[PDB]
């Protein structure tokens, strides 16, 4: 709400996405999405920036090799 | 034995005669001279009935295993390659003459396998004692790309000529129509020789031969 | 198949232009391959709900029940539950419903889906409640809960508990409603976050 | 430092990759900044591998 | 290599194999009156994966289905040798192998491969189902070569809660359709994220013989019961 | 741990092949260059004991009339592998009636090395080698093979202690378009310059080739040719010293 | 006791198989593959240390049969061993069934063999990942990546090597938009994906690109001419 | 059975009858005696149909494997060597003679002859089959160095037609296969294109 969102935010589905995100992770999501927005000089954050923040701050976890499981 | 196979315009029509002669006697009258090699493949057998039966069953087992492995249908080239390889490995002991035929992804196929395993890709082939009369009929009245009904009629005529000019041939005719979809199995398709229609009853009265010893046992349920 | 697709695209176009002709097309197709008919039925129900012509839904259900699963798809629960959800969502709640759920529960012993039967009876209880009939709702909801006590936790169980609480608040006085509400909320403490049921609890 | 650091999430972690694509060529040019070799200055040799 | 009985009378390697199986893809089975239903989480690790190549539910015969939880490769080898054994049974007995003998022999293979030195016992728990006779049979086969007949069961990550859920759900009066409902509901409660129709694989076994339901039917059931 | 071929080190590296290359890194040298019309081999045969003799144990051998090879490392494994390639070449000749292509020969010997590094009850070979050959129908071909069993077609290469210096002085050459005659003198210069007399005391240079000049037949360098190349190498050494 | 080839840790965790995966990753190169609407393409890094080598002598692409191409990522000896074993399997398959082995069967055979290696505590899981490309009668551009652990999984787009993960993410992104590609679109997608994940511009030299097309069921390692043509064109 | 194979400049041409009897029961009246091996090489088989098919298929497999391994086109000499090896080994078992003809880069247009026995002799032309006797003299006489493609084709047609006409065991159509850079071109003289001599 404090962040300058856009009509193309789609948070009601971003949250709906299944994940183990924590509050610190949500704040990092918003901050890094804004950081991108600024990088490209955006004036209002966009779903693309939220998705990029989602990637850059969440997941990164693998090695559950299909044989390993 | 008499077995015939003809590839009509779309699929294949196989026709076998029903008689297994274990020596010089008609061991069976409705012998299953047609065998389900795979969902879309059947083979007709001639000669040693046991040999053909066991070989057909074994090849059908292997081919079904392969088909289950694939999730796709097997193929007549594969079946023939097995048959020829094994009938060559066995240098001629097997008295099983095969006429293999199927309808797989790549259309229909019909092959003849002699006891030694020799393969000769032909659109129509007969084997067994009546195979000569069957070849006569096919050469007389065959053309490329025949159609269902008359193809069945002509293969039936060939098998009937075999029956009527071949000792040790079947009393009845079994037919199998294989296409990309259907697996018709008319067992028997027709019966040229029905039966002699036994005349008046000639049984014996009640009480003919007294037993010497009896051991009636009420087996427990 | 191809013909059915032709009239389905035509029905889309005529819904876009003048919905009456599209509705007539869909109804004709329904009156008329199994995929064709099940589609036709789905779009016919959609158009009827959109235009408010729900008075014919009862007849549709009544004369499709004889062949509903007979045509194909013993799992035609797809269409059955879709129709039920569409009707219940329609909150006009005007006429009909008489002998409707009765014959649906009868079903000529064809579906035998315990879960679908329970859901149908629960929606019948909710409808009875909405129809100002609260003692019937109390009786049938008490039956349903005493029967499907085991599991059903979250979702349908919470819905039944809320129906019971509303009936209590209506006639059985607020104490029983209070008890039923506490039970419902505690039992729903671990819901999967369905907003509809969450809002109903609130 | 490396990954085994207790629990400090939130921020802005950046991976720094030991190998280099062609800024390896860059780095070797910068380190060749020292006096010209009196002739051919192409780094192609070390560039290749 | 497996003879090292700990000083407790237990074989720690099979213990570890059971642990790994527990750490395996969730699967569930439920035997109805007229048949049995088998299901399993097939969730790939990306849309990249061709979700029609690596199957999880396999028909070993026209009337015997088999699914597992655990090692995929071990599963392939075990199902292949099961196809084999069943097939030689068919050849000798010109009749499909009854589930009892099939599972007996599969467990025997498991044990025999357990009973040497250079051999690492499989890490899969299997959930064979069959319709031999007019009766539907479900058998869990354990890495230890133990075969247990069941009514309904679950294996994989959440097998204990699946087991208690099925305990409370099952009733002898239960048609195969409600059995499918129950199995899919169990997989839902044990699954993370949406049940995209093709990320879940299922197979039924009835008088019609074992068949793996297509993505169309699985999508239908998911979109209905969700 | 790093004991058996089974032990995939946690990094994913099998340490026994690494130890095999470490053992390989004890023989003197073995250099080869694929001239446009053949292949030329040189080797730094260090006489361990002055009592030894010329015309003695060699680090190069012939397989078939049309293949030669030079080895570096454990001489026992070297001779074993040389004989090995000998019988594979012979068996190919028996099967197909013609000289085996160097490509396939290297393939098969590489497979053999690969199997003896996979298995557990055995050990990888303690010596690397290089296979040279020439034909009219396929030009001149050169390959190198290591304990891991890597078969790569080199226009010129080497193995052994001074493999790196060998490679450098190889790239200091237009190997594409010179002939065996001058490339032999070049190889002699290679051996002499890389040679470390201060350390090795005694020494001898052994050379050979196979090319069109020899009708695709591998032979030791003739006495006069080897003497001339050695003289040129000595004079080049003096040139470099001055 | 995990030092053995395959012995369950307390909770499983076949550490040697996982180490085989690390060996694959340490193979030292990278490869990517994609299947188009009717044409499949594959690219792989190709380096020439010391300026020697080059030619077809050094490479990682191999024609398993006239209609099946394959690529390797792993210890060159192990990879070539796998390649020739698969060649043997396919030739035997043709010699037995009379028809070219489907890529599914080929990968299945190699997967079972590698599983046997893992299974018996006497044969090491050889450290390399194999990828097969082929055309099917009723599947067109089939692509199947098989791994020593025994998975034989088919991807509409796959990648092997160190950057397998990033390449997979990029492929997911790209395919999310209109997977319905043509030949040129597919080759562009593959080449650009590899270029993005390597952050390197490409001369036609230091790469190998293979293709199969429905019209031309023949694995083709495109020559430097076509490689450079495509590179300069896009 | 009757078969001939004649080489020319840059390619070869093979010809065979279309019969396979057992004294009677002509059976395969369209027998494909000519058979591809890998891409260009063809083999002509005479004698036991079963043994011929088995050996041809086995060597086809082996040659294909070797060619794939080499990444190079097959060598007709290699094919002939493989046939010779197999025949010499299983001399007692195998009742069959073979003739080989193909093209390769190194020595394009080769025709080897390994009839019953396993002997190897490269030659300009080869004659095989039951009727080989009746035409071996005719070819030894009429064959002239320097035939071109069509010249070899008509010579093959005449020779094989004479063999078929003078031999009962041979009868049917005449199957010819030309092998060169162009690839393999297979045609058949059915009833009319067969040269007729009295």
């Amino acid at each position: 709400s404090k962040m300058n969102l856009s009509e193309e935010v789609d948070l009601e589905d971003y949250v709906a996405r299944p994940d183990k995100i924590s509050g610190a992770d949500i704040n990092s999501i918003c901050q890094e999405s804004g950081m991108l927005a600024v990088r490209e000089n955006r004036y209002i954050v966009l779903a693309k920036d939220f998705e990029k923040a989602y990637k850059t701050v969440i997941k990164k976890d693998e090695q559950e090799h299909e044989f390993y499981k | 034995t008499t077995i015939a196979g003809v590839v009509y315009k779309d699929g294949i029509v196989l026709g076998a005669d029903t008689r297994a002669t274990e020596g010089m006697v008609v061991a069976d009258k409705n012998c299953s001279k047609i065998h389900f090699i795979s969902p879309n493949i059947y083979c007709c057998g001639a000669g040693t009935a046991a040999d053909t039966d066991m070989t057909t069953q074994l090849i059908s087992s292997n081919l079904e295993l392969h088909s289950l492995s694939t999730g796709r249908l097997p193929r007549v080239v594969t079946a023939n390659r097995m048959l020829k390889q094994m009938l060559f490995r066995y240098q001629g002991y097997i008295g099983a003459a095969l006429v293999l035929g199927g309808v797989d992804v790549t259309g229909p196929h019909l092959y003849s396998i002699y006891p030694h395993g020799s393969t000769d890709k032909l659109p129509y082939v007969t084997m067994g004692s009546g195979s000569l009369a069957a070849m006569a009929v096919f050469e007389d009245k065959f053309r490329p790309d025949m159609e269902e009904e008359e193809a069945k009629n002509l293969v039936s005529e060939a098998i009937a000529a075999g029956i009527f000019n071949d000792l040790g041939s079947g009393s009845n005719i079994d037919l199998c129509v294989i296409s990309k979809n259907k697996l018709d199995f008319l067992r028997p398709y027709t019966v040229p020789n029905k039966k002699g229609t036994r005349l008046g009853r000639y049984r014996c009265e009640k009480g003919t031969t007294a037993v010497l010893t009896e051991k009636i046992t009420p087996l427990e349920i | 198949a191809a013909a059915a697709v032709v009239e389905f695209q035509r029905a889309q176009s005529l819904l876009s232009t003048d919905r009456e002709a599209s509705i007539d097309i869909l109804h004709s197709i329904v009156k008329r391959a199994v995929q064709v008919k099940e589609q036709s039925i789905l779009e016919l129900g959609s158009l009827l709900a959109k235009t408010g012509q729900a008075a014919e839904l009862g007849g549709l259900l009544k004369y499709v029940r004889p062949f509903l699963n007979s045509i194909s798809k013993a799992k035609a629960a797809r269409l059955v539950r879709s129709l039920l959800d569409l009707f219940l969502d329609m909150e006009a709640a005007t006429g009909q419903e008489v002998e409707l759920c009765l014959e649906c529960i009868e079903w000529a012993k064809s579906e035998k889906r315990t879960f679908l039967r329970q859901a149908l009876e629960a929606r019948l209880v909710s409808l009875y409640f909405d129809t100002k009939r609260y003692q019937e709702a109390l009786h049938l909801g008490s039956q349903l809960l005493r029967e499907l006590k085991k599991m059903d936790d979250k979702a349908l169980l919470v819905e039944v508990q809320l129906l019971e609480s509303k009936t209590y608040h209506a006639l059985s006085n607020l104490p029983k409603a209070r008890a039923a509400l506490t039970s419902a909320r505690t039992t729903a403490n671990a819901i999967y976050c369905p907003p509809k049921l969450q809002a109903t609890l609130d | 430092t490396n990954r085994p650091d207790t629990l400090d999430p939130a921020d802005r972690k950046i991976h720094i990759d030991l190998p280099n694509e062609q800024a390896r060529l860059d780095i070797l040019k910068i380190h060749a900044g020292p006096i010209t070799k009196h002739g051919e200055i192409d780094y192609e040799a070390i560039v290749k591998l | 290599s497996l003879t090292t009985f700990s000083p407790s009378g237990k074989l720690v390697q099979i213990e570890y194999a059971l642990a790994a199986v527990a750490g395996g893809a969730p699967s569930v089975g439920i035997k109805a009156a007229n048949g049995v239903v088998l299901a399993t989480e097939k969730k790939q690790k990306s849309i990249l994966y061709d979700e029609r190549s690596v199957h999880k539910v396999e028909p070993i015969t026209k009337h015997i289905g088999l699914v597992y939880s655990g090692m995929g490769p071990d599963y392939r080898v075990l199902v292949h040798r099961a196809r084999k054994l069943a097939q030689q049974y068919y050849l000798v007995y010109q009749e499909p192998i009854p589930t009892a003998q099939l599972v007996q022999r599969v467990a025997s293979v498991m044990q025999e491969y357990t009973q040497s030195g250079g051999v690492r016992p499989f890490g899969v728990s299997l959930l064979i189902c069959g319709w031999n006779e007019g009766r539907p049979y479900l058998f869990q086969s354990d890495p230890s070569g133990a075969y247990f007949a069941w009514k309904a069961t679950a294996m994989g990550k959440n097998y204990v809660n699946g087991k208690t859920f099925l305990e409370k759900r099952y009733n002898e009066d239960l048609e195969l359709e409600d059995a499918i409902h129950t199995a899919i509901l169990t997989l839902k409660e044990s699954f993370e994220g949406q049940m995209t129709e093709d990320n879940i694989e299922v197979g039924i076994c009835n008088e019609a013989g074992f068949r793996r339901l297509t993505p169309t039917e699985v999508k239908d059931y998911l979109a209905a019961i969700a | 741990y790093d004991l058996s071929a089974s032990t995939f080190s946690p990094d994913g590296r099998v340490f026994q092949v690494e130890y095999a290359m470490k053992a390989v890194e004890n023989s003197s040298t073995a250099i080869g260059i694929r001239c446009k019309d053949g292949v030329v081999f040189g080797v730094e045969k260090l006489v361990l004991s002055k009592l030894y003799e010329e015309g003695s144990n060699k680090r190069l051998f012939n397989v078939d009339r049309h293949v030669g090879m030079a080895v570096a490392g454990l001489l026992a494994d070297a001779r074993s592998l040389a004989d090995i390639a000998r019988e594979e070449a012979s068996n190919f000749r028996s099967n197909f009636g013609y000289n085996i292509p160097l490509k396939h020969l290297a393939d098969r010997v590489a497979m053999y090395v690969h199997a003896y590094t996979l298995y557990s009850a055995v050990r990888p070979f303690g010596c690397s080698f290089m296979l040279g050959s020439y034909s009219v129908n396929d030009g001149a071909q050169l390959y190198m093979i290591d304990p891991s069993g890597v078969s790569y077609g080199y226009w010129g290469c080497a193995i052994g202690k001074a493999r790196q210096a060998a490679k450098t002085e190889i790239e200091k050459l237009q190997m594409k378009e010179m002939t065996c005659r001058d490339i032999v003198k070049e190889v002699a210069k290679i051996i002499y310059i890389v040679h470390d007399e201060v350390k090795d005391k005694a020494f001898e240079l052994e050379l050979s080739w196979v090319g069109e000049l020899t009708n695709g037949r591998h032979e030791i360098v003739p006495k006069d040719i080897r003497e001339e190349a050695e003289k040129y190498a000595k004079e080049s050494l003096k040139e470099e010293d001055e | 006791f995990d030092r053995h080839i395959t012995i369950f840790s307390p909770e499983g965790r076949l550490y040697q198989v996982e180490y085989a995966f690390k060996a694959i990753n340490q193979g030292g190169l990278t490869s990517v593959a994609v299947r188009g609407k009717d044409c499949a393409v594959i690219v792989t890094q190709k380096k020439v240390p010391d300026k020697l080598l080059d030619s077809s002598t050094v490479t990682h692409l191999f024609k398993i049969t006239e209609n099946i191409g394959c690529v390797m990522t792993g210890m060159t000896a192990d990879s070539r061993s796998q390649v020739q074993r698969a060649r043997y399997e396919a030739a035997n398959w043709k010699y037995k069934y009379g028809y070219e082995i489907p890529v599914d069967m080929l990968c299945k055979r190699i997967a079972d063999i590698s599983q046997v290696y893992t299974q018996n505590a006497e044969m090491r899981p050889l450290g390399c990942c194999m990828i097969l490309i082929g055309i099917d009668e009723e599947q067109g551009p089939q692509v199947y990546k098989c791994d020593p652990a025994g998975y034989y999984c088919g991807f509409k787009a796959t990648a092997a090597g160190v950057k397998q993960t990033e390449s997979t993410s990029f492929l997911e992104k790209k395919v999310k938009k209109k997977f319905d590609w043509t030949f040129e679109q597919t080759v562009e997608t593959a080449i650009t994906c590899l270029s993005t994940v390597l952050s390197i511009d490409f001369k036609p030299s230091e790469i190998e690109v293979g293709v199969v097309t429905v019209e031309n069921p023949k694995f083709r390692i495109l020559t430097e001419a076509e490689i450079d043509a495509h590179l300069v064109a896009l | 059975t009757t078969i001939m194979a004649v080489q020319f400049d840059g390619g070869v041409v093979l010809g065979a009858d279309s019969r396979t009897t057992t004294g009677s029961y002509i059976a395969n009246r369209v027998t494909d005696k000519l058979t591809p091996i890998h891409d260009r090489i063809f083999c002509c088989r005479s004698g036991s149909a079963a043994d011929t098919q088995a050996v041809a298929d086995a060597v086809t497999y082996q040659l294909g494997f070797h060619s794939i391994e080499l990444n190079e086109p097959p060598l007709v000499h290699t094919a002939a060597s493989l046939f010779k090896e197999m025949c010499y080994r299983y001399r007692e078992d195998l009742m069959a003679g073979i003739i080989i003809a193909g093209w390769d880069p190194q020595e394009g247009g080769q025709v080897y002859s390994v009839p019953m026995g396993g002997m190897m002799v490269r030659q300009s032309f080869a004659i095989g089959g039951s009727g080989s006797s009746y035409i071996y003299g005719y070819v030894d006489a009429t064959y002239r160095e320097g035939m071109t493609k069509e010249e070899c084709l008509q010579f093959t047609a005449n020779a094989l037609a004479l063999a078929m006409e003078r031999d009962g065991s041979s009868g049917g159509v005449i199957r010819l296969a030309a092998i060169a850079e162009s690839g393999v071109e297979r045609q058949v003289l059915l009833g009319d294109q067969i040269p007729k001599f009295a």
